[PDB]
């Protein structure tokens, strides 16, 4: 199935996933696409930050869902 | 400002929160949206 990840830097990332994908798996797919290290990534769905170890199915994330990507910042 | 109102809309979309809450997180983070969202998702512990 397809889900979308919207970044705050103007990209919508189109991913292929399964309900059984873990959040870590999704972050790895984002790294594949955009080069963003997983440790920087905060993935958000329906206003909540998604936790490593859970799956998309744990969060009831269905086909064509949009997730948001917020990056952790350094230097501030 | 128009620009700040747009930031509030975007913050509230990501956080799925009320506009007033978004505005205060933004203002308290110097109107820096990614910083404000980091604060929102990892508050003081
Ligand atoms: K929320
Ligand atoms: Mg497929
Ligand atoms: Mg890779």
């Amino acid at each position: 199935m397809q889900i979308f990840v919207k970044t705050l830097t103007g990209k919508t990332i189109t991913l292929e996933v399964e309900p059984s994908d873990t959040i870590e798996n999704v972050k790895a797919k984002i790294q594949d696409k955009e080069g963003i290290p997983p440790d920087q990534q905060r993935l958000i769905f329906a206003g909540k930050q998604l936790e490593d170890g859970r799956t998309l199915s744990d969060y009831n994330i269905q086909k064509e869902s949009t997730l948001h990507l917020v990056l952790r910042l350094r230097g501030g | 400002s128009n620009a700040r109102r747009l930031l509030c809309v975007e913050f509230a979309s990501v956080a799925s929160c009320d506009a007033a809450v978004a505005q205060c997180f933004l203002a308290e983070n110097d109107w820096e949206m990614e910083r404000a969202l980091n604060s929102y998702f990892e508050p003081p512990v």
